[PDB]
């Protein structure tokens, strides 16, 4: 991804030294050995297999995203209101673990009302 | 972003964030540019050499985002996508030239306070605007630092962060990189000895980098958060996508 | 200001872009945005 240096080639350089080193290989996707030189070459050079996957591999990302209130939000039944709309609108079916969809009249009922199958999904699906 | 601060409630109405529905995890960022098409990097969705080319059926966006964790309720809208249109020159193996991917929204969103479009640039903003030493604007929910010493969860923001930074003159971009710079490409930062720092990070890719116009008052997307060396390292600079060099491609792909 | 894009194909929101709702709107101003505008000044 953001990491320019690491679609650099493997740069042995000038250098008569015989020192493995990794460099990113973008055509494997694969932090590779290569022989480093001792001087010059680029930034694509990594002492270690890890330095390397941390700098150039798929990031160690966070999944620490919030869902809704499952009391509240993805428990209670579908609840159409007082009001004479007719909304199509996704709610949470504890019983058969599926959003489905729900006649909405526009004004009262509960947390569990969504308005797209997608956004339900991604807050009552998940912990 | 690194260096900067927490976005004040509304700052970036079009800031969008890209988000993977399997693994919940932030994709990158992104931005609205009209109640249908969202704007971001080629490399949020492909990437060979990581295995990455996402479908509409991996993907979310979430837009009028405050806060990176939290669920919204009833001020943040999420959307799957219709379409994805990479640039079909997009150099994903030398150095992301023609970073630029179009996301067309599967329904038209309403806009509120949290939610409105950016201005793409026509040919006298470009020119008015990119000029050595001005500022621009970027935000996004990547990485605060570019590396950690225990885990990635103590350079997590809480919240949207924003980074002001000057547009940066050619040579000085040339000579900060081994990497081929292409019109294609501007870069962004402070110099060694300015006394003031500040990068996108990881995480913040596909993110806008905006301009306001003094002319009419309007923001305009000048950016996107394309590449770099780190994240704020001394003698370095980001590098984003020139938008208005590539508004040919967005037109076609629109029309 | 003018739109660019053709409306049929791109949506609305092109001829209020870049103004936003709690800040343009109200004439409210941000709290780093007199630094974009000071750069202007300093700038090329
Ligand atoms: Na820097």
């Amino acid at each position: 991804q953001r990491n320019g240096f690491c679609r650099l080639p493997a740069d042995e350089g000038i250098c008569k030294a015989l020192i493995p080193r990794f460099y990113f290989n973008t055509e494997t996707g694969k932090c590779t050995m290569f022989s480093y030189g001792g001087c010059g070459g680029n930034e694509n050079n990594f002492e270690t297999i890890e330095e390397c996957q941390k700098a150039c591999g798929a990031p160690e990302r966070v999944n620490d995203f919030e869902s809704a209130d499952f009391k509240t939000g993805c428990e209670p039944a579908a609840d159409s209101g007082s009001c004479a709309g007719q909304l199509e609108r996704w709610f949470y079916n504890v019983q058969s673990g599926e959003c489905e969809t729900f006649v909405y009249g526009g004004c009262g009922g509960n947390d569990n009302n969504y308005e797209s199958e997608e956004e339900c999904e991604l807050v009552c699906k998940n912990m | 972003i690194v260096e900067g601060q927490d976005a004040e409630v509304g700052l970036s109405p079009w800031q969008v964030m890209l988000f993977r529905k399997s693994p919940q995890e932030l994709l990158c960022g992104a931005s609205l540019i009209s109640d249908r098409w969202v704007l971001t990097a080629a490399h949020c969705l492909l990437y060979p050499p990581w295995d990455k080319n996402f479908t509409v059926d991996d993907l979310l966006v979430r837009i009028g985002k405050h806060s990176r964790t939290r669920y919204e309720r009833k001020v943040e809208k999420i959307s799957m996508l219709d379409k994805i249109y990479i640039h079909p020159r997009y150099n994903w193996k030398e150095n992301l030239d023609r970073d630029i991917a179009l996301l067309k929204l599967k329904r038209p969103i309403e806009l509120s306070d949290y939610i409105h479009p950016v201005c793409l640039p026509d040919k006298q903003t470009a020119a008015k605007l990119l000029h050595a030493g001005f500022k621009g604007r970027v935000t996004g929910w990547g990485n605060r630092r570019e590396t950690w010493t225990t885990s990635v969860a103590e350079v997590q923001p809480s919240v949207l962060q924003v980074v002001n930074l000057p547009l940066v003159e050619r040579p000085v971009c040339k000579a900060s990189t081994r990497i081929r710079i292409t019109d294609n490409m501007f870069c962004a930062g402070y110099k060694p000895g300015e006394g003031k720092r500040g990068d996108a990070c990881e995480g913040d890719s596909g993110g806008p980098f905006v301009m306001k116009s003094p002319y009419n008052n309007r923001w305009y997307q000048m950016g996107i958060v394309s590449w770099g060396e780190g994240c704020d390292r001394d003698g370095k600079y980001g590098f984003y996508t020139h938008v208005f060099r590539l508004k040919k491609w967005i037109q076609k792909v629109i029309d | 200001f003018q739109p660019f894009f053709n409306e049929k194909t791109f949506g609305a929101g092109e001829a209020d872009c870049g103004l936003r709702p709690l800040f343009e709107k109200k004439q409210v101003q941000d709290q780093t945005e007199k630094e974009l505008f000071e750069s202007y000044i300093e700038g090329r």
